[PDB]
């Protein structure tokens, strides 16, 4: 079996401002096979209301998905995306960095 | 608009 | 500029019980307009762009019929391929299919394509001429022979040069307000200090459509690739796209570096500085 590890970006839909409604995104791409576990985390706790795009793939046949949830940033709240895939020994966590 | 017919391998 | 319609299909076998998971998506350029998911309740082709809702019941019935027919071909294929490759019934396997047409600025046929992969590897694809097949291995060669005998390519060529282009042009007109609109990137630059002597400059492009874009750094007016990091173009989630490129520079020398943005929504390439 070909096995490709996912690339992960975590980011907001709109420019991030405290107190202003926005969307938190976890974009996972370049992976194979298609089964994947993606969670959005608020202060380390799994967020329950998370949606995702319909599975599609690039020219090289690797898959991509966008996971997303409504959120309102605050100064203190920390956000992240947790990904597990057959290619990963432990789940991979990527923190949202609003400062980029 | 999808292709009318998809042949099997 | 040029336009495309593309369909993407994935089936994943479920060894222990029941039929494969099947997901179909359709795009015009970078806009998704339809979907089918075998796990969803409706068992219908569903709209995903407002301009496709213009289509009536007969369209939706016909697309549903066709997409289910696609799903059944993939189900049969998964079984055939397991046999071709002498594989057991224990493992999950995947088939992927992509087809569609490109048109130029004149909206006339440019290119057609139809490709198929098994477990993420090329299996068989229609050649550029739409008359013959590229078969990756001896399994695919057997398929090629089957398809040549049955004149499969001729039927596909008719669709790709005719129907595909005709309906693309139809979609482009019905969705003109968004489909024929370009959204120029909204650009800005951020600065970060890693230490007393090192700085990161990051050049942002946001809210752009279509997805194709070029972002590059120059130093004193010459291209700079060393010490740069360029992220993959990513969906914002509202139909637009984002990208950034960053460069590491000596503190105090930020002035030497310029970011350059090329996009179809911009008549002139744009330049930014810190």
């Amino acid at each position: 079996m070909i096995q490709r590890t996912p690339k992960i970006q975590v980011y907001s839909r709109h420019p991030a401002e405290n107190g202003k409604s926005n969307f938190l995104n976890c974009y996972v791409s370049g992976f194979h096979p298609s089964d994947i576990e993606v969670d959005l985390l608020k202060n380390g706790e799994r967020i329950e209301k998370v949606e995702h795009s319909d599975l599609s793939f690039s020219k090289d046949w690797s898959f991509y998905l966008l996971y997303y949830t409504e959120f309102t940033p605050t100064e203190k709240d920390e956000y992240a995306c947790r990904v597990n895939h057959v290619t990963l020994s432990q789940p991979k966590i990527v923190k949202w960095d609003r400062d980029m | 608009n999808l292709v009318p017919v998809v042949a099997t391998v | 500029g040029s336009h495309s319609m593309r369909y993407f299909f994935t089936s994943v076998s479920r060894p222990g019980r029941g039929e494969p998971r099947f997901i179909a998506v359709g795009y015009v350029d970078d806009t998704q307009f339809v979907r089918f998911d075998s796990d969803a309740a409706s068992q219908r082709m569903e709209p995903r762009a407002p301009w496709i809702e213009q289509e009536g019941p007969e369209y939706w019935d016909g697309e549903t019929r066709k997409v289910k027919a696609h799903s059944q071909t993939h189900r049969v294929d998964l079984g055939t391929l397991r046999g071709y490759y002498n594989q057991s019934e224990a493992g999950s396997h995947t088939v992927q299919r992509m087809y569609g047409c490109d048109v130029g600025s004149d909206w006339r046929f440019l290119r057609g394509y139809h490709q198929y992969a098994y477990d993420g590897k090329d299996y068989i694809a229609l050649k550029e001429d739409l008359r013959s097949w590229t078969a990756a291995d001896m399994a695919a060669q057997t398929t090629k022979h089957k398809w040549e005998a049955a004149h499969v390519a001729e039927q596909l060529r008719a669709y790709l040069e005719g129907t595909c282009v005709e309906w693309l042009r139809r979609y482009l007109e019905n969705g003109k307000e968004t489909l024929q609109r370009t959204d120029a990137p909204k650009t800005h630059m951020t600065h970060h200090a890693v230490s007393d002597h090192e700085a990161t400059l990051r050049c942002w492009a946001l809210s752009f459509y279509p997805a194709e874009i070029t972002l590059t750094w120059q130093r004193d007016g010459e291209d700079q690739t060393q010490d740069t990091e360029l992220v993959e173009t990513r969906p914002a989630g509202d139909g637009t796209f984002q990208k950034w490129v960053a460069v590491v520079v000596p503190s105090g020398q930020e002035q030497r570096y310029t970011c350059h943005v090329q996009h179809e929504g911009l008549p002139k390439p744009l330049t930014l500085r810190w």
